[PDB]
RNA sequence: AACGAGACUCUGGCAUGCUAACUAGUUACGCGACCGGUCGGCGUAACUUCUUAGAGGGACAAGUGGCGU
RNA sequence: CUCCCCUGUGAGGAACUACUGUCUUCACGCAGAAAGCGUCUAGCCAUGGCGUUAGUAUGAGUGUCGUGCAGCCUCCAGGACCCCCC
């Protein structure tokens, strides 16, 4: 299933070369579920991310 | 990154400390105050120092500043501090006390005090933190 | 009845002369539609179409532009005519209609009443350009 | 009224996604007459989030060496490309830019992890601005590679690649590289 | 038996309103000199949405305009400015007829007489300058005129022998006599710098205020201390009512209309209802102007606006 | 500042062993020219004039002269 | 507290406020031309917006709102 | 344990020719894959690039033939609904 996500906070930048941003995800379905997630490119708080695999969790690079 | 030199902050400290009555919370006000009060070369120095005199005043009206001592804010903090509620917090019709405290008073012949109330001793003994 | 301004972009300078008239607006001896990039036509009439034609009906602007590049000069005439209709409305008209003109021109493009301070830096030795440098090799 | 290239209408177009609604421009205000505003959008972070999308497609079309400094080559080419698009599909050519941006952008992408020389990638997910940017990249590059020598006009070939990027066909070089990214994302997970 | 109400708000300005000057000849128009270098001509249309609309914005200045005063006639105006220039303006054609230089510091204050030929100004150069309508300076007083800046200069419109009252940052209020160019009085009541001196059309009552926060009412003809009013913060502006005998003090958070006979504060004017921005300093009152009408108050703010006050009489 | 504030001198002594070069740097003090003391002060230096003693006011006094 | 960093000098951006310009132009008026304008065409008074360059102003994280012992 | 709002392809009709848009068949050029097989590179090692499979297997579109697919009416279904469970 395809899902949507909301940015609650920006925590740090994960990467070897300092590539990924490690961001915190609310679900736009009004659910309270909170998952950390890796995102590439620029991110500011409040943005919406589209997840193709929505059950996956964030690991440290 | 914009950060003030030793010159900037030291100068604004002494300027404020001497002239505190002449400065005001406006920038250009104290800018022209410092074109007079002190002697500074150039511009970018002047402007910065004045900016800090100002900033430091906006922190002064909040309360005591770590760097400066003025008798005027010593006096305003003599007003602010001095306070008292209509009655003391040390006045209670009933003050509660442990049997032993009552004993210690009984040594001093005060076992006759009216306001006291003897409260039940706590039965378990654990005042200590469970080590580990 | 007479008001004068100048546009600025980089090294390009415009000079706009506003007199009471039929609404003739010409640039260094030719109308708005004879200018070199015709692709850049629409950027020139932008305040016009924004301000309405009624407010240009009573304003005759002769524009003299020299300096800079081709593209810059159209920004220059843009600047000149915009600054012209704002600075003319101050002296020969009220401040209400100047506020109308200004509230219309500002929310679209900030470059209408202001110029970009930015201009070319200095290439320095050790490189082909401002920052850019020559290659180096070890081994 | 504000009409793009004198014949178009910006305010009638539509955005179907929430992530790309906050970034993609030319809906409410930003709509202009001409692409070249010579403004500074690289001045501060995300200040280039707000510049007109047509200008955004415009800026990226100078991207190879001889065409580099010449911007007007593009506001020429973007001019004839739109006027071509309207003839084929028959819709507002600025709907076709929206759909190509939305579809061409990646979703998930891979970040290289390992030691140099050994590529082992892990799947993460694209940020909205990054989606827009990569998408447009893909559009301009697809247009170049497709138009190098077929003797196609870049007007013709970009209208091609754009309409095809909008429909979802594998014709577009864009949709191709996207589909590779998402598939590698699948490989890793 | 009176109360005061907020009527309208005037935005012509991108910055502070330094001094507001009203006129008897035209109760309809005001002259507002602002921190944005502009002297705005205010037309009161007294409509529903807007209480007033700007008319003529005058730029002669490379810097801020500290004070403005009008002629008893609807034409000429005068403006002091920190770049060190005083100027004679025509409100009709919107151009500069005469320019006044010879100050090496800012022009802090300027006073135009009731007779409309004289000019008396004072500056951060610690100078009180006498100007003529043609630009020529008569007499420069270095006399001990002050040991600090001259913040305000005001003429006295009285039948008794003419007097000019200037207030310095040296805490002195000095009184001077015209045509002898002489220093006739030294008034010392003060703690802290002085901001504004006002002189009532009576000529008898002059009010001065400053950082001390206490409004000082002095007797000009006799040369005697009269009254002391207690208040908070800083007095920025002070203006006397021509017909109502009310002394309006301008302090930053609040304006105070004083009744001098009964020593009663009439109304205290401050309004902010917002809870989120309440941590901020309430915008100061930079100037004050009383129209010759007596009902209408015009006040400048640090909110870059001109707010007006109207009198409800019962 | 080092331009107008200091004076540098370099010389060569010529001796059996070789030449010894030498450098002498001298710094001048500040304010009015006595043939020394270059007038314009260091851009760093900040000089504060002590407040001139002001009489503390008692009761308002009006003096006519 | 002292040197180094900064400050400083040199260059660019601001000034329809000032000081002015026949060795830079502008506006205005004449003559000139070709169909009221177009013209680097020719000359006189008008002034500094343009064009120069001096004086000095201007920015100090300043103002408001958030993160911060 | 339902009922009834919108989606489907299961059956009957008009229409089907005229209307428009999509799947059939032929000429057309354009992108264009892999199981694998080899090679090269990460010290050793493909989970990568590049060669060969092949310009195959394919898919997006323009013009030919369809007597198609339809759009307009019904149900048979499927999902939003409810309930219910909490």
């Amino acid at each position: 299933p395809i899902k949507l996500a909301r940015v609650t906070k920006v925590l740090g930048r994960t990467g070897s070369q300092g590539q990924c941003t490690q961001v915190r995800v609310e679900f736009m379905d009004d659910t309270s579920r909170s998952i950390i997630r890796n995102v590439k490119g620029p991110v500011r708080e409040g943005d919406v991310l589209t997840l193709l695999e929505s059950e996956r969790e964030a690991r440290r690079l | 990154g914009r950060v003030r030199t030793k010159t900037v902050k030291k100068a604004a400290r002494v300027i404020i400390e001497k002239y505190y009555t002449r400065l005001g919370n406006d920038f250009h006000t104290n800018k022209r105050v410092c074109e007079e009060i002190a002697i500074i070369p150039s511009k970018k120095l002047r402007n910065k120092i004045a900016g800090y005199v100002t900033h430091l005043m906006k922190r002064i009206q909040r309360g005591p500043v770590r760097g400066i001592s003025i008798k005027l804010q010593e006096e305003e903090r003599e007003r602010r501090d001095n306070y008292v509620p209509e009655v003391s917090a040390l006045d209670q019709e009933i003050i509660e006390v442990d049997p032993d405290t009552k004993e210690m008073l009984k040594l001093l012949d005060f076992g006759s005090l009216s306001n006291l109330q003897v409260t039940q001793p706590t039965v378990g003994m654990n005042f200590k933190t469970p080590r580990g | 009845q007479s008001v004068q301004v100048f546009g600025r972009k980089k090294t390009a300078t415009a000079v706009a002369h506003c007199k009471r008239g039929n609404g003739l607006i010409k640039v260094n001896g030719r109308p708005l539609e004879m200018i070199e990039p015709r692709t850049l036509q629409y950027k020139l009439l932008e305040p016009v179409l924004l301000l309405g034609k009624e407010r240009f009906a009573g304003v005759d602007i002769r524009v003299r532009v020299k300096g800079g590049g081709h593209v810059a000069q159209i920004y220059a005439i843009r600047q000149s005519i915009s600054k012209a209709l704002v600075a003319y409305y101050q002296k020969y008209v009220d401040e209400a209609s100047k506020k109308e003109i200004k509230d219309i021109l500002i929310q679209y493009d900030r470059t209408l009443l202001v110029a970009d301070p930015r201009r070319c830096e200095s290439k320095k030795f050790g490189g082909p350009g401002a920052r850019a440098r020559y290659q180096k090799s070890y081994r | 009224d504000i009409k793009l290239f004198g014949k178009w209408s910006t305010d009638d177009v539509q955005i179907n996604d929430i992530s790309l609604q906050d970034y993609i421009a030319v809906k409410e205000k930003y709509a202009k007459y001409l692409p070249h505003s010579a403004g500074r959008y690289a001045a501060k972070r995300f200040r280039k989030a707000q510049c007109p999308i047509v200008e955004r497609l415009t800026n990226s079309m100078m991207m190879h060496g001889r065409n580099n400094g010449k911007k007007l080559m593009t506001v020429r080419i973007v001019k004839h490309a739109f006027e071509i698009i309207h003839l084929l599909t028959g819709e507002n050519p600025l709907q076709v830019l929206v759909n190509a941006i939305i579809n061409s952008g990646p979703r998930e992408d891979s970040t290289r992890i390992g030691r140099a020389g050994t590529v082992r990638r892990q799947a993460v997910d694209v940020s909205p601005l990054r989606r827009v940017n990569q998408a447009i990249w893909l559009l301009c590059t697809g247009a170049r590679e497709a138009a190098f020598r077929n003797i196609k006009t870049i007007a013709e070939c970009l209208a091609d690649e754009l309409i095809n990027a909008a429909k979802g066909s594998s014709n577009s070089y864009a949709i191709k590289k996207k589909d590779e990214l998402e598939r590698v994302a699948k490989s890793n997970r | 038996t009176e109360q005061m109400t907020l009527r309208g708000t005037l935005k012509g300005h991108n910055g502070w309103v330094t001094q507001i000057a009203t006129t008897p000849q035209f109760p309809d128009m005001i002259l507002s000199a602002s921190r944005d270098k502009t002297i705005i001509m205010w037309k009161l249309t007294r409509d529903e949405t807007n209480y007033g609309i700007p008319q003529r914005a005058l730029r002669g200045h490379s810097h801020f305009v500290s004070d403005v005063v009008i002629s008893s006639d609807g034409q000429f105006a005068l403006s002091g400015s920190w770049d060190g220039t005083l100027r004679l303006w025509d409100l009709t054609t919107g151009t500069t007829t005469r320019r006044f230089v010879g100050h090496t510091k800012d022009v802090l204050s300027v006073a135009f007489s009731s007779d409309n030929r004289q000019i008396v100004s004072g500056s951060r150069d610690k100078t009180i300058k006498l100007w003529n309508t043609l630009g020529v300076c008569k007499y420069t007083v270095q006399d001990e005129s002050h040991s600090e800046w001259v913040s305000c200069v005001r003429f006295s419109p009285n039948s008794s022998n003419p007097i000019i009252v200037s207030c310095g940052w040296d805490k002195l209020v000095k009184v001077w006599n015209l045509a002898n160019c002489k220093l006739k009085t030294n008034h010392i009541g003060h703690t802290g710098y002085l901001n504004t001196v006002t002189v009532s059309p009576d000529g008898s009552l002059c009010a001065s205020g400053g950082k001390d926060g206490q409004a000082m009412l002095w007797d000009l003809n006799e040369g005697k201390h009269l009254y002391t009013l207690d208040g908070g913060d800083i007095i920025n502006a002070l203006c006397f009512s021509p017909n109502r005998y009310w002394l309006c003090a301008a302090t930053g958070p609040s304006i105070k209309i004083w009744d001098l006979e009964g020593k009663i504060i009439v109304d205290e004017l401050k309004q902010e209802v917002i809870s989120t921005s309440s941590k901020a300093e309430p915008p100061q009152c930079t100037s004050l102007a009383w129209s010759a009408d007596g009902q209408t108050l015009f006040a400048g703010y640090t909110d870059n606006l001109v707010r007006v006050w109207q009198v409800t009489i019962g | 500042p080092v331009n107008y504030y200091v004076d540098t001198a370099v010389r060569h002594v010529l001796l059996r062993q070789g030449v010894l070069g030498i450098k002498v740097k001298i710094m001048l003090p500040w304010d009015p020219t006595g043939k020394i003391g270059p007038k314009k002060p260091l851009p760093d230096h900040v000089s504060i004039v002590e407040p001139k003693d002001e009489i503390l006011p008692t009761t308002p006094i009006s003096e006519q002269k």
